[PDB]
């Protein structure tokens, strides 16, 4: 128009984000007083608000700092604020508000604001027309402008307004999106659980594990499912049971005194019990700093075992008496493992090995006792007589490899003493007849790995119940055999046949010390301190998890062991696949799959909380506005709203106002009161409460003072102050049924027809050149002369059934001369149309006319729709219709015979 | 009379006077913004010549021409040097970890009617690195489809092995392209 | 004679610099000093090995400064914390101690843009990454994303090296997604148990485009305050101007967890430029409670909902107060900066603390002991005042109540609060205490601060001690060790030290001293302090306007931003619509809760001194370690106790 800017030039705000600015600029400018200072250019959105600038700062001199929020408020003098919701349903028609800010102290502005057509929206404004608004702003106030309308299609849409002033140089343009979703409703299905164990059923062949994809057969079309998939592991792993509590071994931290034998007895408990509490990692239990001091009596015992040692380097009970073998192999077997926590001396112990050795073998391969110790309890079950040469090539044996590492650059003839008592176990293992003596030995076979075969078998079937070597006789030699087992096998991997072995120990309950308990003490504690560093297989469990799905080309592998502070992982695919999954290993999980999607649902609680009904009838000038409404509870609903937009150029009577306005339960602001009869195109009626036993009814006298040709539904919304989403907005227009705008749909798609019915015209401007350019452009698809058999009437829609009787052009649909083709029209286009049974009318138009399939098409009135009369041929003979009957003639001839031009 | 009214930067004399040179005294001249400069609606585009032979002094007519806003470049920079008005140039640079693909930088320019951005806003292209080694004996607790700047990736032998060294090794970016901080682990039986 | 002795913190960290005080008392001429870092109990390496001499000129005060390298030995296996053994060789004298080793490296802050998201957007994230000095380190971090129900969606395995101790990072919520509270999880990889989380909203929502403020006259309810909770409803639009609407109040009782609607308190109240009152009077309120008995409000609080509505309806908008705390007393009285322990006949210290209902430092408040009206004194900035009482030499449980003294109201509202200090037991009853005095002010760095070092013992010996061994824990490490002079006959002494930014946030000095003596026998008294220092930057960041104020902004605008900060460092902004901190402003991040995390990860669990000196030294959080046997509590655990 004229003094305004134009639709073209002015840019709509668009850039709105919620938050912007993530950057990162560095200090390095010179600094005064230690302080850089930084200036920064930028380019501020299109936000009317107060943006809050928040920095952190990283020095590596001054660590981090947090900055105090900064506010920046962005404004502009007049300006409008286009109030979206986040998301609205598609078909379901919705009012939108805008308002117009006018922040000038005292200067009125009358100003025009228009909203703009989008093909996916269905609302007043069109490609053939416009739809603006003109509205007077007072200064330091705001106007609300209502815009009701029908998203038509779904996913993302962007609606934009646009407001200019007049007089002066003022434009403003709000550009904003909004989502627009499907009906349905949120269902959660589980696909596969499935319980990730091999060895369990799942075979040695690694379990492999088929989950096939979920149903989703109610999807609704053109959604994403999402499909997440969980790896739950367990937190199950005995070792056995449990290490020995340590406050169980305080008596083991003996003072060692006495002679070369019973010192050794002394000695024992207390060596034992540290490397067994240095292994359970228990000494906090134990207490720490006692630690120390059980180290200084360990030292005790080994200086004092200094004082027992002979020229010859071995042991005896005195220094006059003739030297032991099973004692000096003794001080070899626990100096040995008292070498990680004293300073043991090499030559002492390698001495004894050497003497040991070259002394104490027998060419054969047998150690041979000269001189039984005077403790003969301290020996444990080799006392019991009956094959000794093996008992004791087994006991010295044991304490030479375990002086291996030490003393193997010292003594060259150990490896092969140690190789000669080996062969000698073995070839007379298999005459053993005591539980002891073979688990002894098989100790002293295990070590070499010289176990296997026949003998391995008698190793095993050796033992009672799988879990014990038991002799007649004490129990002490039992577990003593026992704790040999048990390294034997730790030695042998065997970590099937150890689960038992370690319960019925623990079960024993034997914790040392007493009397002849000297061996009793050392290898269950060596054993179970071997049981703990071994762990023999993990005893924790872990498991690979391969899973391939037919989407990605890669393969994914989870490794979930023990000891790990998640023993979670999940994975999620946007695709709903077959997929297979084999795992691998020790341990058992599970593999829970969840797919998510919105399946078909009628739904329609809405109005959920609240009845409305309004009802718009004439007055007896004005029109009579009557609100209808109840609430849907038990109990009476408390203080609610009652939002009214009115119809375009109506304002409600003011009079009427004041009649509600007066207590009843029901309140008006003074405000409302007072705006004048212009410009009230919003009120709100506040209700102290709403009844739910029965309708809650008021009414009041609606005016017209400003008239308009395409006026827009007014609309009312309730709900209680509490509540903004458990509303009812209902619709409200004289005429217009259903208080919903002209669209026509089908299952989901529609298209707005707010429009003119057809192409606006009259037959006279109307030439053959004129129908020979309109009828032949690309967009025309079908263009036929027809004639109206039959006209069916209904509530909204018309269906004229055209008889084709000659095929001019032909569009998409392959339609011969002489079937039907029902053209569909509103009723409002009814008064436009005028089509009469038995005349016949020249029609074209697009290809976006058509509504259905194939085998049952029908064709819609739209703006590009031509309508004309074809007069019948006693009309034609007339003089004042000849032009029209030979134009529609000749435009025959030339489209049958020559057609478009191409 | 006057000589001929003098060269302006911002506009041009308007016809019929561009082509006049007898410059009576009393003559009122109107100027045209060139390209790229907008008229200054407060101000007047006419001039006067005065008694000693000169002109109305005035501060050039139009004022130079604004470009549209460069916008931004998601996990890039724009550079701007010295404002966006006609004449103006601005540049482009990647935040770490992501390569620049297109112009380097842009210029406002006339176009028709007119000024305009020389060249498109570039984009950057997340850098990743090549995928990760694999090790004998060993595999990569879980690994990934594409490790970037900083992602890192964790190592573990199989059953018997023996981890030597790194637990886990992470991707460095230099000059655009990316590389292991090291090389991986081994998993000695 | 010479007694040599060794001080470190309680819990030792790894990849830090931890400091070690070597001493040597009586000692004559040089003393060759070798300390020696290893494993518990194994012992199988060598972590750290330093050698220093000790010297009559440094008055054989040593020190030595060590790290403990990150060894795959640390870690595990499971739940099973660790140790190492302190060695130090004083020539041939050994001594050596256990102590206990935390795998944390340090902290970890995650910021998000937003406090609330929609579905379908970016969340942008930035971890910081800084040992406990809370300088930028390079780690590797692992970070994990869950669910509302707690479920972990996401984890990627990163590391702050060249990031400057800034980790960037993004996670794009899909459009379909579980409403709620999501949460950030982090934790560097070598310490998998300390984790570090922050809280964002998704929710689907719209910006309302004004804000509502609700504020009580008091930030509390006085149970006898006939005239009841009145609550200004104030109502502005988000570029400022006032809002014209409606406005729905209601109140409510909270206890806990449950609350309690208060339905005949609902009012609907005209909003006139952009305001509005609303008052709770008392007789709706124990109208709505079954309980005549109004005392039996005291503890539980109060929670004010507004709505207020456009004259357009175009536009809604919720907010509420709550934690409106109902109250006998306008203020509280703690004495969790107040020591539990004090020495008989010595001056006892009073650090009484006075909140205001909410939790906020009271100003100005007077406070006294009952029984001792001259003993008063004020509350400063911070809220604390400091009190002294002298105390009778015996072994009898001192008992004190505190009120305050605040004029205009009464009796019956001051505060009140009742403790109970033990005595310090002494080496064999030899009566001999020493007590550390310091200054009660709001301590600035730049500031000089006096400690007051006041001795107590029988004239026999006090011509021995010639010298206190003064040590400064902060952020859980060692800060500075060194030494007070003192000459025979000086009951006090004072030490200026001089105090920097390295004191921030609050440190603790524990000074001791020994001496031999009753009967041949080696003596250790030492007393303890805890001193508050204000909490801000290390440094300094300004942000503000770098052009002139009045231009305002306008859309599309170019403006200046000015930011003054620390020269060499690196600032990461951004820059939020204030509508989002209408609907959720939880999780924020400010310097003072870093401060805060720094504060929850102190060694230190008391004010100040201990039952004895072992529990001065070990509550300080420190272990001191001697030759002739005086030793300290065997700390086994990580926490501080309940």
């Amino acid at each position: 128009d004229e003094d305004i800017i134009a639709e073209e030039n002015i840019v709509s705000r668009s850039e709105f984000p919620e938050s912007w600015l993530w950057n990162v600029e560095d200090l390095k400018e010179p600094p005064k007083n230690g302080i850089s200072t930084k200036l920064m250019n930028i380019f501020l959105k299109d936000s009317i608000t107060t943006w809050e600038i928040l920095a952190v700062s990283m020095s590596d001199k001054k660590g981090i700092c947090v900055a105090d929020p900064f506010e920046v408020t962005v404004m502009q003098d007049f300006f409008i604020d286009l109030r979206l919701p986040y998301s609205v349903v598609r078909n379901e028609q919705v009012e939108i508000r805008a308002v117009l800010y006018n922040y000038r102290q005292n200067q009125e502005l009358k100003v025009r604001v228009e909203l703009l057509h989008n093909p996916a929206f269905c609302s007043l404004a069109t490609t053939k027309r416009r739809h603006q608004q003109t509205v007077t702003i007072p200064p330091k106030s705001s106007l609300s402008v209502p815009y009701v309308i029908v998203p038509l299609k779904t996913g993302l849409q962007e609606v934009e307004v646009k407001a200019a002033v007049y007089h002066h140089f003022i434009s403003d343009g709000v550009r904003k999106s909004l989502k627009v979703v499907p009906e349905g409703i949120r269902m959660n299905k589980t696909v596969a659980v499935r319980t990730l164990d091999p060895e369990r059923l799942g075979r040695e062949g690694v379990q492999k594990e088929d989950i096939p994809p979920a149903d989703l057969s109610d999807q609704v079309p053109d959604t994403e499912s999402e499909t997440r998939i969980l790896l739950q592991g367990t937190p199950v792993a005995q070792m056995t049971e449990d290490a020995v509590d340590a406050e169980r071994l305080k008596h083991l931290i003996v003072t060692p005194s006495g002679c070369g034998e019973e010192n050794m007895i002394g000695m024992t408990p207390t060596v034992i019990a540290v490397h067994y509490l240095d292994e359970t990692e228990q000494w906090e239990k134990f207490g720490l700093e006692k630690r120390q001091g059980a180290l200084e009596l360990i030292k005790k015992g080994y200086t004092q075992q200094l004082a027992f040692r002979q020229p010859s380097s071995a042991f005896a009970a005195f220094v006059k008496r003739a030297p032991s073998t099973w004692l000096t192999a003794y001080v070899v077997k626990v100096f040995s493992l008292a070498v990680n926590l004293i300073a043991i001396d090499s030559q002492v112990l390698c001495g004894a090995v050497k003497w040991l050795i070259l002394e104490k073998q027998k060419p054969d391969g047998v150690f041979q006792e000269d001189a039984p110790v005077i403790h003969q309890e301290m020996i444990g079950g080799l006392r019991n007589n009956n094959e000794k040469d093996m008992a004791l090539t087994a006991f010295v044996l044991i304490s030479l490899q375990e002086a291996k590492d030490i003393c193997e650059e010292q003594v060259n003839s150990l490896p092969g003493s140690i190789t000669k008592a080996g062969d000698f176990l073995e070839a007379n293992y298999m005459n053993l007849q005591r539980s002891y003596t073979v688990a002894i030995a098989g100790y002293a076979l295990a070590q070499m790995g010289r176990l296997k075969g026949p003998l391995l078998n008698k190793f095993l079937t050796t033992a009672k119940d799988k879990n014990r070597w038991e002799d007649p006789g004490k129990q002490l030699y039992n577990v003593e055999a026992t704790s040999y087992a048990l390294l034997a096998l730790l030695q042998l991997k065997d970590f099937d046949f150890v689960p038992p072995v370690v319960r019925w120990l623990n079960e024993q309950r034997y914790y040392g010390g007493g009397y002849g308990s000297t061996q009793a003490t050392f290898m269950v504690f060596q054993a179970l301190a071997q049981y703990q560093k071994d762990a023999p297989d993990h005893q924790e469990l872990n498991l690979d998890v391969s899973l391939q799905l037919p989407s990605r080309s890669s393969k994914i592998t989870h490794r979930i062991h023990w000891e790990s502070a998640s023993l979670l992982r999940s994975e999620e695919t946007k695709e709903n696949e077959g997929f297979t999954v084999t795992a691998e290993g020790k341990g058992q999980g599970t593999l829970s799959v969840v797919t998510m999607y919105h399946a078909k649902a009628k739904d329609q609680l809405t109005c959920n909380k609240f009845d409305l009904k309004v009802t718009i009838k004439p007055a007896p000038n004005t029109m009579i506005l009557e609100i209808c409404t109840r609430y849907r509870g038990d109990q009476d609903a408390t203080m609610s709203i009652l939002d009214i937009s009115m119809m375009t150029g109506f304002a409600p009577d003011t009079d009427d106002l004041k009649q509600l306005a007066n207590g009843v339960d029901r309140y008006i602001s003074k405000y409302e009161l007072d705006k004048a009869f212009s410009d009230r195109n919003t009120l709100i009626i506040y209700l102290d409460k709403v009844s739910h036993s029965e309708d809650d009814c008021l009414a009041f006298k609606v005016h017209q003072y400003f008239n308009v040709e395409l006026i827009q539904p007014g609309a009312v919304k309730v709900y209680a102050y509490y509540n903004l989403e458990e509303s009812c907005t209902r619709f409200y227009h004289p005429e217009k049924e259903d208080g919903k705008l002209n669209k026509l749909c089908r299952d989901e798609l529609c298209r707005c027809a707010e429009e003119n019915c057809f192409i606006q015209k009259s037959d006279d401007k109307v030439t053959l050149e004129e129908r020979l350019d309109k009828a032949c452009e690309p967009g025309v698809d079908y263009v036929y002369k027809t004639r109206l058999v039959k006209v069916q009437l209904s509530n909204d829609f018309d269906e004229y059934i055209m008889a084709i009787e000659q095929t001019i052009k032909s569009g998409s649909d392959e339609v011969q001369v002489g079937q039907q083709r029902t053209f569909i029209s509103p009723i409002k286009c009814r008064e436009a149309l005028k089509l009469e049974e038995k005349k016949h009318y020249l029609m074209w138009g697009l290809s976006s006319d058509f509504w259905g399939e194939k085998p049952n098409l029908s064709y819609i009135i739209g703006k590009d729709t031509w309508v004309e009369h074809w007069p019948e041929e006693d009309e034609c003979q007339d003089e004042e219709n000849q032009k029209q009957c030979q134009d529609l003639g000749a435009f025959t001839e030339s489209m049958v015979v020559f057609g478009c031009p191409n | 009379s006057c000589e001929v009214p003098t060269r302006l930067n911002s506009a041009s004399l308007k016809q019929p006077y561009i082509t006049q040179n007898y410059f009576p005294v009393g003559t009122v001249v109107e100027y045209e913004c060139r390209p790229g400069y907008r008229r200054e609606p407060s101000l007047s585009p006419k001039l006067t010549c005065l008694q000693n032979l000169k002109w109305s002094t005035a501060v050039e007519f139009c004022k130079k021409k604004s470009c549209p806003n460069p916008g931004e470049i998601r996990n890039g920079q724009i550079d701007v040097p010295g404002g966006i008005l006609f004449g103006a140039t601005i540049s482009f640079s990647c935040n770490t970890g992501y390569k620049l693909f297109g112009s380097t930088s842009s210029f406002c320019l006339i176009s028709g009617s007119s000024v305009q951005w020389s060249d498109p806003l570039p984009e950057c292209r997340e850098i990743y690195c090549p995928a990760p080694p694999q090790i004998d004996n060993g595999i990569i607790q879980g690994e990934r489809d594409h490790y970037g700047y900083r992602q890192s990736v964790t190592y573990a032998c199989n059953k018997g092995f023996t981890m030597i060294g790194e637990h886990s090794i992470y991707c460095t970016v230099n000059n655009d392209e990316g590389e292991w901080s090291g090389p991986p682990p081994e998993c000695r039986g | 004679s010479p007694m040599y002795s060794i001080i470190t913190p309680n819990i030792l960290r790894l990849e830090s610099e931890e400091t070690m005080v070597l001493e040597a008392h009586d000692a004559q001429g040089d003393v060759p000093v070798t300390v020696t870092v290893h494993d518990f109990p194994g012992k199988k390496l060598v972590l750290s090995s330093e050698k220093t001499v000790l010297t009559p000129a440094t008055n054989h005060m040593g020190n030595v400064t060590f790290t403990i390298p990150a060894n795959r030995e640390f870690k595990s296996e499971k739940g099973r914390n660790k140790f190492v053994t302190v060695q130090a060789t004083f020539g041939t004298q050994v001594v050596e101690k256990v102590v206990l080793v935390s795998l944390q490296s340090g902290y970890l802050f995650i910021q998000t843009d937003k406090t609330i998201y929609t579905p379908g957007s970016t969340v942008l994230y930035r971890i910081f990454t800084v040992n406990h000095k809370l300088l930028p380190v390079g780690r590797t971090v692992m970070v994990n994303i869950e669910n509302p129900e707690g479920i972990p969606v996401k984890q990627d395995s990163l590391s702050s090296q060249n990031q400057l101790g800034v980790l960037p990072l993004s996670w794009d919520i899909p459009e379909l997604v579980n409403m709620g509270q999501w949460k950030i999880r982090a934790y560097y990889e070598n310490s998998p148990q300390q984790v570090f989380s922050t809280e964002f909203e998704v929710k689907e929502y719209v910006l309302p485009s004004f804000e509502v403020i609700v504020e009580p006259t008091e930030k509390f309810y006085y149970i006898y305050n006939e005239k009841g909770l009145e609550v200004t409803i104030t109502a502005r639009f988000l570029y400022g101007k006032k809002v014209e609407g409606t406005a729905f109040v209601i109140f409510g009782i909270q206890d806990g967890e449950q609350r309690i609607s208060l339905p005949e308190s609902l009012k609907r109240i005209p909003i006139e430029d952009g305001s509005g009152e609303v008052v709770l009077s008392r007789k709706v309120l124990l109208d709505g409670v079954q309980n005549p008995r109004a005392e039996d409000l005291v503890g539980k609080s109060l929670y004010v909902s507004a709505t207020v509505i456009l004259h357009s309806g175009s536009d809604m908008v919720q907010a509420e107060r709550s934690g409106i705390p109902i109250v006998t007393s306008p203020y509280q009285i703690h004495f969790t900066k107040t020591p539990k322990y004090f020495k008989p006949g010595m001056p006892f210290d009073l650090m009484v603390f006075v909140t205001n209902p909410d939790g906020s430092p009271a100003y100005r408040v007077p406070v006294a002991v009952q029984g001792e009206d001259t003993v008063q004194s004020l509350t400063q900035g911070d809220g604390v005042a400091k009190l002294s009482i002298n105390t009778h030499p015996s072994q009898k449980p001192l008992s004190i109540t505190v009120r305050t003294k605040k004029q205009e109201l009464s009796e019956a509202e001051q505060a009140t609060r009742t403790m109970q200090a033990l005595p310090y037991s002494t080496v064999g009853n030899s009566n001999n205490y020493l007590h550390l005095s310091v200054l009660r002010t709001e301590l600035r760095p730049g500031e000089t601060l006096n400690v007051n070092f006041l001795l107590r013992m029988d004239r026999a010996h006090e011509a021995k001690i010639r010298y206190y061994t003064y040590l400064i824990m902060n952020k859980g490490r060692l800060l500075k060790a060194g030494r007070q002079v003192r000459e025979p006959g000086q009951d006090l002494v004072v030490l200026p030290l001089s105090i920097t930014t390295d004191f921030i946030p609050s440190f603790r000095l524990v000074a001791y001293y020994t001496l031999i003596g009753a009967s041949g026998q080696r003596e250790v008294v030492a007393d303890s302090v805890w001193v508050d220092v204000k909490d801000s930057c290390v440094g300094s960041l300004v942000v503000k306007s770098g052009q002139s104020e009045d231009r305002q902004p306008v859309p599309g605008q170019q403006m200046t931003l000015k930011i003054e900060g620390d020269h060499g460092a690196r600032v990461v902004l951004v820059a939020v619509d204030k509508g989002v901190f209408v609907l959720n402003k939880k999780n924020k991040l400010t310097q003072s809760k870093i401060w805060d995390v720094v504060e929850k990860a102190d060694i230190g669990c008391t004010p100040g001194s201990g039952k004895d000196y072992a529990g001065v030294f070990s509550d300080a959080g420190l272990t001191f370690t001697s030759s002739s046997g005086q030793q300290t509590a065997q700390r086994a655990e990580l926490q501080c106790p309940q």
